[PDB]
């Protein structure tokens, strides 16, 4: 967790948590904090990368946060300006696209040969607006591949995390992602974005087809919802997710939505774990597992 | 402050006026200095500037200084440079309204408006 | 139990008598009466409920008795009091017009109106 | 400018709402008058009703129609002439008189020969027996209105004050009533005019009512759309805004970057 | 959504045929000649009337006409290059009889 | 005369002794011009 | 018109035609609603909406990504495709219908899926 | 009065009307005209400052209205440029808030040590397009302790003085106002900021409160029109106001406001110059004064 | 109301509020039209654009840029001729029949051209 910009108050608060979560066996924080100097802050993230690459280069799968590149870019402004080159575009110095495409691109999966090695980068960008034309984002967005928006107007209501679908992409994102939650969850996000465009004339003129998609749609909004610092097991969301791409969830009202995924985990662990650790080991759905979940999701929703 | 947290044990309570006053402050010294100003006329050093006001305030373990700092948003704009570094280093907003004033309420206190990092 | 009413307003839509002017000459209402359809006729119209009696001048309109004892009078508008002589500096003048001539039926009309202006 | 034409327009957006909340405000003020005289009218009608029932009545086939003479009134002038349209479905030759500029112009269009006749002037004031009345008159006159054994008015009845749904009623012939299975109970004159009075009598107080169901759906309509347009114009308030803001901040980026230039220089 | 008057439809039908008539295909030079006609026909309502769709076929059409018959009458255009008295009122017949048909 | 245009002449002149309302006067007065339409086409806007 | 015909050229003409009409009524559409739009204009909306939503054309390597499998479609079925909507041949089922699909034809299929 | 920028024609006019209203007899003239050197022009401000500092010091009271101190910036920017000392926003100098506040500081009543003395003070800002935003405005407006907004539109709209007495605010404002003149002003304010709120209203089918509003707002509007250079005794202010808070204004139609007001002065001096003369020496309206004063109005009102 | 005296002022000041009255209700006009908007002003709005192109006079030297030729009415007189529309004196006179001529007389004139 490389953590620029940042009250040294807030990392350690940070630290604490990751202590309170005993996260710290498997986890580095690298630290380049508002109090550190700004040529500190400049080269605290490519500082941080090096000691990646040792753990990428023992061909191990590894992971990098560099929160927030925004405040590395302000870094480099003012390193930059103090060093009189003339100022680019939003005052952030013309060799900025270098600057982040120097740190990023540093990060990847390496090949067999080079071995099994891994660095996965999520680079966390704040922006302040959601100013997504502004120049220090847009940079960002064109080194990256996906993208992960993230609505405050969702956020406030109480979509934590809000996920603005329509500005989030992920561009090989797909084939990296188990079977199991591959075909659960085949095609949700197209049928998420068709209740976005139902939901845009729903607010013109309504009718019983759109409704009935409006009617499932909102009711999957419900359960996307997740309460923060709580996460959750992957067998444990092939299930939830069975169900409302099945339609389980104009089966249950909008209002019980949430207390349908806890109820439903529940009774799937008490009634049949074995379903959970088959679609957890063979990591697909096969005719038999996909049928026993059927069954079994027909049976939870009935009760 | 921190000679009474530091070196009494104090709890304090340090306010601070317009601070938009301190950061247009450190904007002129700035430009007096010579260096380029930046993106909305602000210092280079804006940010750095405004961290070490902001992270020498600090619970310690022999006392604990807090600071109340008054924000002025220049030019009723939240969106400029100088309002978003404070926000950064602000953990609670106390949002005074007149409106509330005028409702008969003292505290002016505005509820809705007040909102604060530290509810949990 | 009378129902007496105008769009503008309604009158009384219990009433013992009802007095009214119609093409049958005129009909008074009292109790239970045979339920008839009458024309009103441009009319002065007295409602007795009780002994009290309140007294309306009315512009014509229909009158009919319903099967169920529910006298609906329904007329374009009206009490007589309110009715009440420069009225009658325009009937006069609606005796010229009859002179040049719809505005035959017209001022023909305000002779009729002379008439009831008359009885009042 | 960026600046300068961001700022015209947000301006134009913001009188824009300001208009559009005027409006939802006067059409309040204006739909408690609608509703009282509802009340009147559709109390006025009941009595005439009450004749039409006792007597079951059971109603070339004429139509007649009505809606608001200016728009803002919110979808009553398309959702009935939709309405007409399906009821014209129903009936392939009907001749159609439209009281409302509205529903005229939609209809017009869809059959430019069942327009036979059409009012302009009623809408603009709030529903008046003299305005009925005289229509009526006209619709006996030019129209033969006995003659059709049918007829059958439009209207728009304001099914909830945040609804419209637009409406018909038949409205009973002089064939019919003569004919009526009760006409005996009522009694009057073998010397009456009683069918050639009664059937024109109700068809202006019919009239009139219809009116006033429709007038007071065109000002709760109005309403509800006006609220809504408010809603809308303060989306795209918020959004120059925030155009507005960031724009203001790049003009000073921008002259900042010439001055820099010309302290290099 | 304002509720336009016949007066301002005057203009309206006026001027949007006017705007059909202005339209030339890139590379499309004309002769200032059989420029004078077709202005003619406009200002003086002639194409008012006429059906929106088919104004480009009429200006084809009413300058094949001009060569067909009134081939005299664009000569003159050229050699004088004010309109006369004779000049208007042939134009006038002219575009009369090219309304319909 | 229809009977009841009859009627509604009656009525106009009985709001004539005066002590009345506007909104009385208001609806006695009309306020139109019928539109008769031919069969599309349409003879003249006569005042209602 | 001298290159891909003018044909091509006519059809592109109210391509451009219909879709500057739908940008120039966006405002309109916001501040007020879709009914509030006159009915001739209305139509128009109507059309380039279908318009917008017909563009769409899966594509074989975003076919991957998107999972909708790729369409390519000819140039010669462009035009034909295109044609026929402007002649609102096929102007009558839904824009969900008309919404990441390849031809006309492929729209016409994809209406009896939809309605199914 | 402080000519900073003004044209020696605009001085003249200025010295002329001075004299016509007979008040050289107090007046003091700096003047920096238009063609006057910037260092004068830069140092006009200052130079008058110090006169002030003579009366100030005595224990006197003065009055010092700087106008414009927007033309003394441009004054001081093309020296600071000329003089190649580093630029600042708008290209004004960076010191340019430091010279603003160090000038405007001086202004001050002072201490009961050192005598009552004073040395009010009225800076003049000049809005270039209405821009409050624009970096000399907003500056001084910051430096200020209240400000009065003149806007254009009610200039043109006849309201003379224009001041949209909205976006005027006063910090010490009330507490330094005439004792009787508040006492008669507290209904005024709040049927003002009624009228505003009620302004839309008005382009209608009314409502009973707002057309009351209305009805007082626009007689309020009408009477608080002055013409130019004619100053109204204070004795005389407190009538008008109170005639209007008793809301007997309303029945006098907005025409014959502008009579009414002259005529209630020359009735008020006929009748109860008793009235006039308690106002202007007592100073502090009594129960006594008021009711006599209501009835004087009441009489007055009915001619 | 000195230099020019208080007629002149009144007189221009009377057409300053005419004006500032109409393009304030230009926007009312825009959105809400001839409704809930005074008959007063009505009259008012119409006198404004009298008044607009009252103001409206040809230039002798634009005879070459128009060729109507320009009118040098005399001050006193155009104070005159002002002051009677604001009273309304001339509220049967087109508001074209202002249009691009000079003084009252002139308007008159026009007035009776257009009504040929």
């Amino acid at each position: 967790y490389v953590a620029v910009g940042q009250k040294r108050s807030t990392v350690a608060q940070l630290v604490q948590t990751l202590e309170q979560h005993d996260a710290m066996k498997y986890s580095i924080i690298v630290a380049a904090t508002a109090s550190e100097a700004a040529p500190l802050q400049y080269l605290a993230p490519f500082t941080a990368a090096s000691i990646g690459e040792w753990f990428r280069d023992n061909g191990k799968h590894a992971l990098i946060v560099y929160d927030d590149l925004s405040k590395q870019a302000v870094a480099y402004r003012q390193l930059s300006l103090l060093l009189r080159r003339p100022p680019g575009r939003e005052a952030y110095p013309g060799d900025v696209f270098y600057l982040h495409s120097r740190l990023l691109e540093r990060a990847a999966k390496l090949s067999e040969k080079e071995g099994s090695g891994s660095l996965t980068a999520l680079p966390v960008i704040e922006t302040q607006g959601g100013d997504v034309s502004a120049y220090i984002p847009t940079n960002v967005i064109s080194i990256t591949d996906g993208q992960i928006f993230l609505e405050a107007e969702l956020f406030y209501k109480g979509i934590r995390p809000a996920i603005n679908v329509g500005l989030s992409v992920s561009r090989v994102g797909s084939a990296a992602q188990v079977k199991a939650l591959k075909q659960v969850a085949g095609s949700l996000k197209l049928f998420l974005a068709q209740y976005r465009e139902v939901a845009a004339f729903a607010q013109s003129d309504l009718d019983a087809s759109t409704k009935q998609t409006l009617v499932r749609g909102e009711r999957l909004t419900q359960l996307l919802k997740q309460n923060q610092y709580s996460p959750l097991a992957t067998e444990e969301q092939v299930p939830l997710i069975y169900a409302g791409v099945n339609g389980h969830l104009d089966g249950i009202e909008l209002s019980r939505i949430g207390e349908f995924e806890s109820s439903f985990l529940s009774y799937l662990k008490s009634n049949h774990n074995e379903l959970l650790t088959e679609i957890r080991e063979k990591g697909e759905l096969s005719k038999e597992l996909l049928a026993s979940l059927k069954s079994a999701t027909e049976s939870f929703v009935a009760t | 402050a921190e000679y009474f947290r530091d070196e009494e044990g104090q709890d304090v309570l340090l306010f601070i006026d317009n601070i938009f006053r301190f950061t247009q402050a450190g904007s002129e010294v700035s430009a007096l200095l010579g260096r380029i100003p930046s993106a909305v006329g602000y210092q280079p050093t804006l940010a750095t500037d405004m961290g070490l006001l902001q992270e020498r305030i600090t619970t310690t373990k022999k006392g604990s200084v807090t600071s109340v700092q008054a924000v002025y948003v220049p030019a009723d704009d939240l969106t400029d440079p100088a309002p978003a570094t404070t926000f950064a280093h602000l953990d609670a907003t106390t949002v005074l309204s007149r409106g509330i004033s005028e409702l008969g309420i003292y505290p002016a206190v505005d509820p809705l408006d007040s909102k604060s990092r530290l509810l949990d | 139990k009378l129902q007496f009413a105008l769009p503008h307003e309604t009158l009384y839509s219990e009433v013992t008598q009802v007095n009214l002017p119609a093409k049958s000459g005129r009909i008074g209402v009292l109790a239970n009466h045979v339920p008839t359809v009458e024309q009103l006729l441009p009319g002065v119209v007295e409602v007795m409920e009780g002994s009290n009696s309140k007294k309306f001048f009315i512009s014509g309109g229909f009158a009919t008795v319903q099967p169920d004892s529910q006298l609906c009078v329904t007329a374009i508008e009206a009490p007589l009091e309110s009715f009440s002589e420069n009225i009658k500096n325009l009937l006069a003048e609606a005796k010229k017009n009859v002179s040049s001539s719809r505005e035959a039926a017209e001022a023909a009309i305000q002779v009729e109106v002379l008439e009831n202006l008359q009885s009042v | 400018a960026t600046l300068k034409e961001v700022e015209m327009r947000l301006k134009s957006i913001k009188n824009i709402e300001k208009i559009t909340k005027t409006m939802k405000i006067v059409a309040s003020t204006r739909l408690s008058k609608a509703e009282k005289a509802k009340i009147s009218a559709k109390k006025m009608d009941e009595a005439e009703q009450l004749f039409y029932k006792n007597a079951e009545t059971k109603n070339k086939e004429l139509i007649v129609a009505i809606t608001s003479d200016k728009g803002l009134c919110g979808s009553i002038h398309s959702q009935l002439a939709k309405a007409v349209r399906r009821h014209l479905n129903d009936q392939p030759n009907a001749d159609i008189v439209t009281i409302g500029d509205k529903i005229k112009m939609q209809l017009l269009r869809t059959h430019p020969n069942n327009i036979k006749l059409s009012i302009n002037g009623i809408g603009k004031d709030a529903p008046t027996f003299q305005e009925s009345a005289l229509i009526a008159d006209k619709l006996l006159s030019v129209m033969k209105a006995g003659t059709y054994p049918k007829i059958s008015i439009f209207y728009n009845d304001p099914v909830s004050s945040l609804s419209f749904e637009p409406s018909e009623k038949p409205i009973f012939n002089a064939k019919t009533i003569e004919q009526s299975p009760s006409f005996g109970k009522f009694e009057i004159d073998t010397d009456a005019n009683v069918p050639r009075d009664l059937f024109e009598y109700t068809l202006a107080n019919q009239m009139l009512t219809a009116m006033a169901q429709g007038y007071a759906a065109e000002i709760s309509a109005r309403r509800n759309a006006m609220d809504n347009a408010s809603k809308n114009a303060g989306d795209m308030i918020n959004r120059y805004s925030i155009l507005y803001n960031r724009t203001r901040q790049a003009v000073i980026t921008n002259e900042l970057v010439d001055i820099i230039t010309g302290a290099s220089s | 959504g304002s509720d336009l008057d016949a007066s301002t439809k005057q203009t309206l039908v006026r001027g949007e045929r006017l705007t059909q008539l202005l339209k030339q295909n890139q590379y499309s030079p004309l002769a200032t000649e059989e420029q004078v006609p077709l202005i003619y026909a406009g200002v003086n309502g002639h194409l008012d009337g006429i059906e929106l769709s088919r104004i480009g076929e009429f200006e084809s059409s009413f300058l094949s006409y001009l060569k067909s018959n009134h081939n005299e009458l664009l000569t003159e255009i050229r050699e004088k290059g004010e309109l006369s008295k004779e000049l208007l009122a042939s134009l006038k017949s002219a575009t009369e009889s090219f309304v319909a048909t | 005369i229809s009977y009841a245009a009859y009627l509604n002449v009656a009525a106009q002149a009985i709001r004539s002794t005066e002590l009345q309302t506007a909104s009385v006067l208001n609806r006695s007065q009309t306020d139109a011009f019928y539109t008769q339409y031919k069969n599309a086409s349409e003879p003249t806007p006569i005042t209602k | 018109a001298a290159v891909v015909g003018q044909e091509h050229y006519d059809v592109a003409s109210k391509v451009q035609e219909t879709l500057q009409t739908y940008k120039s009524l966006q405002d309109i559409i916001a501040i007020l609603g879709m009914d509030e739009l006159s009915e001739q204009d209305k139509l128009t909306v109507e059309r380039a909406r279908k318009i917008q939503r017909f563009l769409s054309q899966p594509f074989a390597v975003a076919e991957v990504f998107t999972g909708i499998p790729g369409k390519l479609v000819r140039l010669k079925d462009t035009v034909a495709s295109f044609k026929a909507v402007l002649e609102g041949k096929y102007d009558n089922i839904p824009e969900h219908a008309f919404y990441m699909v390849g031809g006309i034809e492929d729209v016409v299929a994809k209406a009896e899926k939809l309605a199914a």
